[PDB]
């Protein structure tokens, strides 16, 4: 099960 | 034994060859389990070991969802790392990142982990705590100071030893 | 950074002719991702050849797993071909059933 999607840009 | 989840995701850009190439590989121990790769034709996440096949549409559209929308992530970020190190639109460009558990002999949690590259070398980790981050540069360290004001870190430690821990421990189960 | 392939040859169970297996060619520690391997029988690309899906070790360089099923014999000469853009010309190497 991945891990949620980053939605913080670097 | 302890036991570990892995996933590593890997994007490369390819200036004027269409979007980055986005691959992404599930372990459980040495077995890989599923994948994703951006330019296979069935764009979903695909299994690549017995024991998965069982789960259902749901979890397929989940983690063919999460994925996809990691890979934007990514080339959102390819572009600006190009210029947090002033390099040319011509080369093609690398971002990796590796996330997983270590469960105990009895299955309980034991270690978590989300670490990135930029071109092989290390950007941005989760510290241990995985409360705080270890930049491993001056470009890293302004997403960090992004990053430490936005707690992404509780993002992914409720992942880490939540999510990522109870699946694991299915995944041995049904393995 | 740039990282140059370690090439393994090796069949996947103990040669012995008159059976049947795979041939394995093991590319790890490269950097950029961008290479080809190819496995050659008697100098000539093997048609069929299979790998596993892109994956990297701790310090980040990629490895690659390809395969083909082969049958072994006496005269039969294999090989594994690698291109990457650290090397100027293709490496190749021989696989040694003793190894």
């Amino acid at each position: 099960e991945v891990a949620p999607p980053e939605y913080h840009r670097k | 034994g302890s036991h570990s989840m892995r996933y590593f995701y890997t994007s490369v850009s390819r200036p004027g060859r269409g979007e980055p190439r986005f691959i992404a590989v599930g372990y459980v121990d040495d077995t890989q389990f599923v994948r994703f790769d951006s330019d296979a034709a069935s764009q979903r996440m695909e299994p690549r070991a017995p024991w998965i096949e069982q789960e259902g549409p749901e979890y397929w559209d989940r983690n063919t969802r999460n994925v996809k929308a990691q890979s934007q992530t990514d080339r959102v970020d390819l572009g600006t790392l190009r210029g947090y190190y002033n390099q040319s639109e011509a080369g093609s460009h690398t971002i990796q990142m590796m996330y997983g558990c270590d469960v105990g002999s009895d299955g309980r949690f034991l270690r978590g982990y989300r670490q990135d590259a930029y071109d092989g070398k290390d950007y941005i980790a989760l510290k241990e705590d995985l409360r705080s981050w270890t930049a491993a540069d001056m470009a890293a360290q302004t997403t960090k100071h992004k990053w430490e004001a936005a707690h992404v870190a509780e993002q992914w430690r409720a992942y880490l030893e939540g999510t990522c821990v109870e699946w694991l421990r299915r995944y041995l189960e049904n393995g | 950074i740039q990282r140059t392939p370690k090439i393994q040859v090796y069949s996947r169970h103990p040669a012995e002719n008159g059976k049947s297996n795979f041939l394995n060619c093991y590319v790890s520690g490269f950097h950029p991702s961008d290479i080809e391997v190819d496995l050659l029988k008697n100098g000539e690309r093997i048609e069929k050849v299979e790998h596993s899906d892109l994956s990297f070790s701790k310090d980040w360089s990629f490895y690659l797993l390809y395969y083909t099923e082969f049958t072994p014999t006496e005269k039969d000469e294999y090989a594994c071909r690698v291109n990457h853009v650290t090397l100027s010309q293709p490496k190749i190497v021989k696989w040694d059933r003793d190894m």
